[PDB]
């Protein structure tokens, strides 16, 4: 996944498409809105998705929430710099050994996709 | 006090997890 593209809605594979998709469904959450407001401040995205693994557990619902929080940090984002990190801290949280090695067990992005 | 991204992510779990059960 292009996690630019993704963030951005621009130049989208078909699978990125449907990700976005998703994603944009999942930003509607209540809960999801209520955790964002009450964090305003852009926090380490990196940081955030390995807190959620922390409890040695994986799934596409949970990797779907990440995707979803960092969309709404990068809509309401103040400077490039910020894009930049949000971009970077997820696609270095995906690129972790241990994130890979699940998605490639468990369907793929396709499987994401396929929801 | 408690990290940002503690607390948050603690409420991503719990929110992911229902969504994962409900539509995944």
């Amino acid at each position: 996944i292009n996690f630019s593209a993704l963030l951005r809605g621009e130049r989208m594979c078909p699978l990125t498409r449907e990700i976005h998709s998703q994603m944009l469904i999942v930003t509607k959450s209540y809960s999801l809105v209520e955790t964002f407001r009450a964090f305003p401040r852009l926090p380490n995205i990196l940081e955030i998705g390995n807190n959620i693994v922390s409890d040695g557990n994986l799934n596409w619902g949970r990797i779907l929430i990440l995707l979803g929080i960092s969309q709404l940090y990068f809509t309401k984002s103040e400077s490039e710099s910020e894009r930049t990190q949000i971009t970077e801290q997820l696609e270095r949280f995906f690129r972790q050994d241990a994130i890979s090695n699940w998605i490639a067990s468990n369907g793929g992005w396709v499987t994401c996709a396929s929801l | 006090a408690l990290p940002p991204e503690m607390v948050v992510a603690r409420e991503l779990r719990r929110i992911g997890d229902e969504f994962n059960r409900l539509y995944c």
